[PDB]
């Protein structure tokens, strides 16, 4: 997620914003706040809290 | 975004998700509860007489 | 539906692939065979057959 006050996102969203890593294939959920750094594809599982 | 189509429509995102969710069944308790009060007895409620 | 020997896509595809239509919020399937011509947004309500 983005930190407090200086949206630094860590874990692995930053690893794809800082050019780190190139793919994350992984269980990872689509909210609203990671489109505007990173695209997403269409979705393939579905689920709920 | 283009491939991930392709598995969905072949299935094979069902074949593997029924592979890793529950073909390794092996704590099968599956009580799910059915509210029909018109179930008869079993003899294994009974035997002791 | 795209035509046979033709492609010539009818109904509400042809619409929006030959220009006609401009937007279509509708009771339309992601496909594979809809995303080379048009796009699609993200999902917003699941089904099946
Ligand atoms: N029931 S689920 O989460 O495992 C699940 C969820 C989805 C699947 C397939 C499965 Cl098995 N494919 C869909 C896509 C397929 C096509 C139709 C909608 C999208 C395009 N995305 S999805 O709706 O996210
Ligand atoms: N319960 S439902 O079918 O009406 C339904 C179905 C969907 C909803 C929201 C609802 Cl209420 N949003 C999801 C989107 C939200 C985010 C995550 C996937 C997509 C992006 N698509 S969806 O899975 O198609």
């Amino acid at each position: 997620a983005r930190d407090a006050d200086t949206k630094i996102w860590n874990g692995m969203v930053g690893e794809l914003v800082y050019g780190k890593a190139d793919i994350a294939i992984a269980p990872l959920t689509i909210t609203l706040v990671r489109e505007e750094v990173i695209d997403f594809s269409k979705p393939f599982m579905s689920l709920g809290i | 975004n283009l491939a991930v189509l392709k598995l969905s429509e072949q299935g094979v995102l069902d074949k593997l998700k029924n592979k890793w969710w529950y073909d390794k069944g092996e704590c099968g308790a599956k009580d799910s509860g059915s509210k029909e009060k018109t179930s008869a007895l079993s003899l294994s409620n009974v035997a002791g007489v």
